[PDB]
């Protein structure tokens, strides 16, 4: 970050995250259990 | 009425401290307080200056402890410095030199408290080894000047030697105040010091450079001469073949071998001469 | 009222461990100091006080300070040791009185004597006379054993404040009850 | 009563006051005397700052005491 | 411990200001003060200083006055406006060592276990350098003399900062300098060398008089050192060393010959340009 009247370094900062990535970082109903999926346990084993 | 000629004498120490303090608050208008005496109607002399505890925000600063000032000042007297306050100074980085807005207000109360006050402004970031940028001001009267009265009296050329810059005119120097000329007056003893300030010990002067490594440098430069001689022959051959300035204008990229050839002399010379002389001396002075 | 600078030059020689006064001469003097300096500051608030001690060297313990407590907490843990040395003490107190903060004050020295003084008389007469022309006032308590030092001190004070100067005293005391109780408050306001 | 207040310049001022006066009244008198605005000036006594909210008796300002005045130092 | 010490100009100007000011408080011939600084990797840097009251009764040692609780108070007042810097040592402006300063040092050492002394002589009477550096040590003896507490020498120099050398150079409008290149070599490293070496040998010369019953031989140590000096100095320039010398002188001069030749050819070339240009334009403008 630069001072605007005279342009000298004043502070360094961490990397940004663009609001799009922030939003798609953590929105989820996120609560169904494996109990609610029936009839394809074999695929679940293959994937995990 | 104030005479045009009156000087400000600043005492060499104060200047060094003003710089080493200004070039630290790099982007901020650090400020401080300045001590001296009013010798006469044609003089003011500043003898020392000291900093304060202060805080600011880039757009401003001010000092926070009022007690510290009176305590420091009353302490100093115990060691021969009874002088009192005559003014203050603050640094403008890169802007230039002038008083603006708030700086007039804090200034003007000094003049109600003590006539003949002085405000100084220094710029530490444009300055360079040859010259430092300093100015000293005082406020014009609080108008009642529709009378067209001059602010000052004149009975000498002594005040009209200098040309005011465009920048201060933009911010209005002759419209609201006036400049006063800075002058230096070093005493005997400090100037005796100031020349010693670079002397280097006798131990070194008699010392020889290594003879190896030295020979290496000689062979380096001599083998560097070749390419320049080769290029020089062509550069001699081709000139006057075109219009005169179109020599230089077409020689902005590639180098011109004359200068690079010439300035490798003054490296064989100087070096070889001084080494042979120093050896030739000290072969006698020791046994 | 008059503004005064006072240095109290305690004595700490070996002889201070003996027991003429009841607890031991060290406690015989500390209370006296405690009362005299209270008197100096309460007499007028901006008087100020300092502390020196006499051993095989002289030593300064606290320069002219307006708050008495600095001295008191300082005087503790001074230890009886070595041999007294009178002249050097008075000299170094003269030096330290020049550098007072406000030259409008006039100045005094107080000292407690508690041992034999191995000094030659004719040295005291010189010191006294130059101190005479420097306007420094001295004031001696022969606190400890009166003998041996009884004469030299008296002739000294005479040669100093004599010529009818009258501003400088000698006072002396046998073994008995407290210095501050019986003695110091008696002769004049202090000293 | 009379009270002496002195400044970093070496000039000195004498004021007349009564013990029930507050600090603000002091500063107002100073402004009347010299033209400094009341918000700029800071006062000192016995090595601690003065503040409004109190009477001059409250700090035990005695007859013929001495006060220090020091100005606000602002720049920007 | 310390290997070298570096001084900034602001200290030297401060010293001189103090020396000139004292006349308003006393008549003494010396002044004393405190050095604020910092250091790293055994290189010590002194940056700033303030002076504290001191006094001494000239006619004797052992009778001197030095004000503690002013020093402590100032050190507190400074720390509040620059946290970078800490007590490091002390300076005095006498031209020569004094008997009692070891007893000053043992006082002020309570403020810093490593403390260093700098002598800043304010009135030079020679070509030289304005500072000297000393540190305190204990010496054993071979004579069975008891352990001695004594000073030891440390090499010193002036340093600089970009924010100051601008001011120094703005102020150095006093005299000539910078006689460039070959002009400045021989002055700066022959004449002002020989003058120094001569002054040193005169000093030894004078000391070896006092030993004519004026003073006791201070130690056989100093005599052993002198014998090393007169033993070490280079062998007589009389052997085949001479051959080795001639070789390098030939090689040193040959390249000079070459360069001088180059130097002349360019002058001829410039001559021709000047000649033709002149005459041609002349006839043209006629």
């Amino acid at each position: 970050a630069l001072d605007m009247t005279t342009l000298t370094i004043m502070r360094y900062l961490p990397r940004e995250v663009d609001p799009l990535v922030y939003n798609m970082s953590h929105e989820d109903p996120g609560n169904v259990s494996y109990s609610e999926i029936g009839g394809l346990s074999e695929q679940i084993r293959e994937l995990r | 009425a104030v005479d045009t000629a009156e000087q400000v004498y600043i005492s060499s120490l104060a200047l060094l401290k003003m710089l080493k303090h200004g070039r630290a608050g790099v982007p901020m208008e650090v400020m401080g307080l300045m001590l001296g005496e009013f010798v006469d109607d044609y003089t003011v002399r500043v003898i020392d200056v000291f900093a304060m505890p202060q805080s600011g925000t880039g757009v401003s600063v001010e000092a926070v402890d009022p007690v510290f000032q009176a305590k420091m000042l009353d302490m100093l007297k115990q060691t021969g410095r009874p002088e009192m306050v005559v003014g203050w100074y603050h640094s403008h980085p890169g802007f230039g030199c002038w008083l603006s807005g708030v700086d007039i207000n804090t200034q003007q109360s000094f003049e109600a408290l003590s006539e003949r006050a002085v405000a100084v402004v220094v710029d530490p970031i444009q300055s360079v080894k040859g010259k430092v940028v300093i100015d000293a001001f005082r406020l014009i009267n609080a108008n009642m000047m529709v009378l067209g009265h001059e602010p000052r009296q004149t009975t000498s050329n002594l005040g009209h030697l200098n040309k005011p810059s465009i920048q201060a005119l933009i911010h209005g120097l002759n419209r609201h105040y006036y400049s006063i000329t800075i002058n230096y007056r070093k005493n005997e003893l400090e100037q005796k010091m100031l020349l010693n300030l670079h002397k280097k010990s006798w131990m070194e002067g008699l010392t020889l450079q290594d003879y190896s490594e030295h020979c290496k440098h000689n062979e380096s430069v001599v083998k560097e001469m070749l390419e320049l001689a080769k290029n020089y022959n062509k550069a001699v051959e081709e000139e006057d073949k075109m219009t005169p300035e179109q020599l230089a204008i077409k020689n902005v990229g590639k180098q011109d071998p004359k200068r690079h050839l010439e300035e490798h002399v003054d490296v064989l010379m100087t070096s070889n001469i001084v080494q042979c002389l120093a050896a030739m001396l000290d072969t006698v002075v020791f046994k | 009222m008059v503004l005064e600078s006072t240095m109290v030059c305690v004595d700490n020689s070996e002889y201070m461990r003996n027991g003429d006064f009841l607890p031991t001469r060290l406690q015989a003097q500390q209370d006296a100091v405690n009362i005299v300096c209270h008197s100096k500051t309460r007499s007028n608030p901006e008087n100020n006080v300092g502390l020196i001690t006499l051993a095989n060297d002289c030593e300064v313990l606290t320069t002219l300070t307006p708050d008495t407590g600095r001295i008191l907490s300082k005087l503790h843990t001074v230890q009886p040791k070595g041999k007294i040395t009178f002249c050097t003490g008075i000299r170094v107190a003269h030096l330290a009185l020049k550098h007072r903060q406000g030259k409008n004050h006039k100045m005094r020295i107080i000292a407690f004597v508690g041992s034999p003084v191995e000094d030659n008389e004719k040295d005291l007469v010189k010191l006294a006379k130059r101190l005479k022309k420097e306007k420094v006032n001295v004031d001696i308590i022969n606190f400890g054993e009166e003998e041996v030092n009884t004469e030299k001190l008296t002739a000294f004070v005479n040669t100093l404040n004599g010529k009818d100067g009258t501003g400088s005293h000698l006072v002396t005391v046998p073994p008995g009850p407290s210095l501050a109780d019986a003695l110091i408050s008696s002769p004049i306001l202090a000293g | 009563m009379q009270i002496f207040v002195k400044t970093l310049t070496g000039k000195t001022i004498t004021l007349e006051v009564e013990p029930s006066d507050t600090i603000e009244n002091v500063k107002a008198k100073i402004q009347d005397k010299e033209g400094i605005p009341p918000d700029q000036q800071r006062l000192i006594f016995a090595g601690k700052q003065l503040e409004d909210g109190r009477t001059l008796s409250d700090y035990n300002i005695q007859r013929e005491s001495t006060l220090h005045l020091v100005l606000r130092l602002r720049g920007g | 411990a310390v290997q070298k010490v570096v001084v900034h100009p602001l200290v030297l100007l401060s010293v001189v200001d103090h020396f000139n000011r004292i006349g308003k408080v006393g008549n003494q011939k010396r002044v004393v003060g405190v050095l604020l600084g910092s250091w790293q990797k055994k290189v010590l840097d002194v940056s700033n200083s303030f002076a504290v009251p001191f006094d001494e009764d000239d006619k004797d040692d052992s009778v001197w006055f030095l004000d503690h609780d002013y020093l402590e108070n100032m050190y507190g007042m400074f720390k509040k406006v620059n946290a970078r810097e800490r007590i490091v040592g002390w300076y005095h402006t006498g031209p020569k060592l004094h008997k009692n300063d070891i007893a000053i040092n043992e006082l002020m050492k309570r403020y810093c276990p490593n403390s260093v002394l700098v002598i800043i002589d304010v009135k030079p009477k020679d070509l030289g350098l304005p500072t000297e550096a000393y540190i305190s040590v204990e010496e054993v003896h071979d004579d069975g003399t008891p352990t001695s507490k004594t000073f030891e020498h440390v090499t010193s120099e002036i340093g600089a900062e970009e924010a100051e050398e601008v001011g120094v150079e703005h102020l150095l409008r006093d005299i000539k300098d910078t006689t460039v290149g070959t002009l400045s070599q021989r002055i700066t490293n022959q004449v002002h060398g020989l003058k120094g070496l001569n002054s040193k040998l005169l000093d030894i010369r004078s000391y070896l008089e006092k030993v004519a019953t004026g003073k006791l031989p201070i130690n056989h140590q100093i005599i052993y050192q002198l014998q090393d000096v007169f033993n070490l100095l280079p062998d007589v320039s009389l052997q085949e060393f001479v051959k080795a010398f001639y070789l390098k002188t030939n090689d040193q001069m040959v390249v000079v010959y070459l360069a001088s030749l180059i130097r002349s050819v360019v002058a001829l070339h410039n001559l021709i340009n000047n000649k033709i240009a002149n005459r041609d334009a002349e006839k043209k403008e006629g």
